[PDB]
RNA sequence: UGUCCUACGCCGGCAGGCGCGGGUAACCCGUUGAACCCCAUUCGUGAUGGGGAUCGGGGAUUGCAAUUAUUCCCCAUGAACGAGGAAUUCCCAGUAAGUGCGGGUCAUAAGCUUGCGUUGAUUAAGUCCCUGCCCUUUGUACACACCGCCCGUCGCU
């Protein structure tokens, strides 16, 4: 199912060339879940994202 | 600056082959004369045929 | 393959355009050219010919793009 | 399709290797495409192939009129070589089906390329 | 930058890409030229109609060359659109819509030779998660080694983006049973940098003492051309 | 601290880099 | 920028000729009437009115001298070229790119190299994956070194 979720805080640029951003993401329908996601493109606090499959958390060192 | 780029790109090619070789032995069993001093390119010779490079596989 | 758009109107083509063109909801030399197999000059000339009879409504005109619509 | 290529064909399935050959052929559209007759290629492909594969594939493709044994020679018998050249290199089954005997997976010959996907 | 970097080979080479491929004049020229060097580099029996395997036929450009030389062949391709336009070009050799990394489905010892023009550089990039570059290359090379008549050479024209690509290809080939090497025709030349993995299936003592005394830090005679030279015969 | 080492090894560094790129009368 | 830059008048269709003026210069070319751009016409997916190379003839100009075409003008011919397997260059805002105009080299080139304006963006505000350079620690891994095998068989003088 398609899910929607607000960015809370950005953790920082991740990836080999710094092409992704690791970020703290929380849902709006239930403002209790809190996940780590990695995104492509410029992000800031207050952006809201369309998550296709909202189970796993992103992971990069 | 692009010359050093190209030259040690070829050097890394050679080193990665030479470091492939020992685990290749363990787990299992180039244009030098054709280089032109005056210019970048590939000059024909009469004693030897048209330019090539043979790197044998083990 | 190679397009073979006609340069002067045949009888059947002229009849079907005179009874079909004033209701497309889009009248432009390119679209009538591609659906009637007509070279663009002949399609253009037919379009101001149909505008001359009052059957066709112009909405804007340009040196690159002139666009029409039906009356009602 | 060429009969020689399909009768040297096998199955790429991991389990059935390497004994899944031969394929059991099927035909629904047969055409004849002319191919240059080089008798050297014929005389070199004659010792290569199993002839019982020709028997079973021709019986799959409804045809019986083939030589029953290995026709070995110095390219002097024009009529055997010509007919068997017609059978392999010129008879083309444009549309058809294939099934592996040891897996059952289906491969459609669809004008005129069979499919070999997972 | 690179067609390979785009992504999955089938998805990249769609109907649009296939149309532009045969429309490209360079493609026609460079591919026929590379197939000529390929058939020459692999030492096929002279004056003998051969039986090669087109591992990357695509539009049937290399295949049409083999047809003109009189060598019958079988094509293999992951792009459906490219194989459609290859059969629209009416090539003599048979075609087969299959994956190289998956495995070539022919009797061990069937093809006397194999032509692969720009197709093996696509096997070093995992386009899917299940895809494993090393495994895919190895499986393909092992299948080719068996399918190829033990002894016949399989020329493999490739376009490496780095040394890691070449390294992987070579290791997975040598451990599969493929022996030979790589002929980089015109290696210095960049527009003619053609990598073809040909793979068949079958006084000095006085100088040292003076340097010793120099390192010991005492006064040493300056080094000239008369350092060690026989003054005379001795009776 | 072992918790700090594991958390820092599992997270990404961020922050410090200063890039220098680029009327009244 | 200019004592070769040129206004103006006449002739020729065009390269170009004749005469008469200004400028040693924010004074004259020059209110530098530039090109892209804008408006209107024709062309219709066709190696075609796209593309212009290579050629045939004629005219003019600079020079002692133009032949192997100095250059320019007119008429004719309309080649490859269908967006480039593959190596790679430069670049973060009036910037890239599109588009014209000047200076130096010059009896005449256009072709180099330097500047200028006009129209005006896509992506990005990051990283050490490749490359270059700089540091710190280290010489423990691999290599070099050390030891060992140092290829075996028969045949005559
Ligand atoms: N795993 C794979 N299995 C089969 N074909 C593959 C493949 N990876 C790439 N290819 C093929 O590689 C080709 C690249 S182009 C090959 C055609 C060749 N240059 C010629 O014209 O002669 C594509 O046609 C694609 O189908």
């Amino acid at each position: 199912p398609i899910k929607l979720a607000r960015v809370t805080k950005v953790l920082g640029r991740t990836g080999s060339q710094g092409q992704c951003t690791q970020v703290r993401v929380e849902f709006m329908d239930d403002t209790s879940r809190s996940i780590i996601r990695n995104v492509k493109g410029p992000v800031r606090e207050g952006d809201v994202l369309t998550l296709l499959e909202s189970e796993r958390e992103a992971r990069r060192l | 600056r692009n010359k050093k780029h190209q030259k040690l790109k070829h050097q890394k090619e050679a080193e990665e082959e030479e470091l492939e070789i020992p685990p290749q032995y363990q787990a299992g069993g180039p244009g030098a004369e054709y280089k032109a001093k005056k210019a970048k390119g590939d000059v024909k010779k009469k004693g030897r045929p048209d330019p090539y490079a043979y790197i044998p596989l083990n | 393959d190679k397009l073979n758009n006609l340069v002067l109107f045949d009888k059947a083509t002229y009849d079907k355009l005179c009874k079909e063109v004033p209701n497309y909801k889009l009248i432009t030399p390119a679209v009538v050219s591609e659906r009637l197999k007509i070279r663009g000059s002949l399609a253009r000339a037919a379009l101001q010919e149909l505008l001359s009879k009052g059957l066709i409504k112009l909405v804007s005109k340009h040196r690159a793009q002139v666009i029409y619509t039906r009356n009602t | 399709m060429k009969l020689l290529t399909h009768n040297l064909l096998s199955s790429h399935v991991r389990g059935v290797g390497s004994r899944g050959f031969p394929l059991r052929l099927q035909a629904t559209e047969v055409r004849i495409c002319p191919v240059e007759f080089n008798p050297n290629f014929v005389a070199r492909m004659i010792p290569k192939v199993e002839w019982s594969a020709f028997l079973e594939a021709a019986d799959n493709l409804r045809l019986i009129q083939v030589p029953k044994g290995p026709v070995e020679g110095y390219e002097e018998n024009e009529e055997f070589l010509r007919t068997m050249h017609h059978l392999l290199l010129e008879v083309e089954v444009i549309e058809g089906t294939l099934q592996c005997p040891e897996s059952g997976r289906m491969f459609p010959i669809s004008r005129g390329i069979p499919n070999m996907l997972l | 930058r690179r067609p390979e970097h785009g992504g999955p080979p089938e998805l990249f080479y769609d109907e649009t890409e296939a149309r532009k491929y045969v429309r490209n004049s360079r493609m026609i020229d460079i591919q026929t030229r590379m197939a000529g060097r390929a058939l020459e580099l692999l030492y096929l029996p002279e004056n003998k109609p051969c039986y090669l395997l087109d591992i990357g036929c695509g539009t049937g450009l290399s295949g049409s060359y083999l047809s003109d030389e009189g060598h019958y062949w079988v094509g293999l391709d992951i792009s459906p659109a490219m194989l459609d336009e290859a059969v629209d070009r009416e090539i003599e050799g048979d075609l087969l819509l299959g994956d190289m990394g998956q495995g070539i489905p022919f009797k061990p010892g069937t093809f006397d030779g194999c032509i692969s023009i720009s197709a093996v550089q696509w096997l070093c990039n995992a386009n899917k998660k299940s895809e494993n570059p090393a495994k895919r290359l190895y499986c393909f090379f092992a299948s080719l080694f068996s399918v190829l008549v033990r002894g016949s050479r399989a020329v493999l024209q490739l376009y490496p983006e780095n040394s890691e690509q070449l390294e992987l290809i070579t290791t997975q080939a040598t451990k599969a049973g493929f022996s030979g090497g790589m002929v980089v025709d015109y290696p210095n030349s960049a527009k003619a940098k053609k990598f073809y993995l040909c793979l068949f299936s079958g006084r000095a003592w006085v100088l040292e003492k003076k340097e010793r005394h120099r390192r010991q830090g005492r006064e040493v005679r300056p080094d000239t051309q008369y350092t060690g030279r026989k003054r005379k015969p001795r009776f | 601290p072992l918790a700090d080492q594991i958390l820092a090894g599992n997270a990404v560094r961020a922050g410090v880099r200063e890039k220098r790129r680029g009327e009244e009368y």
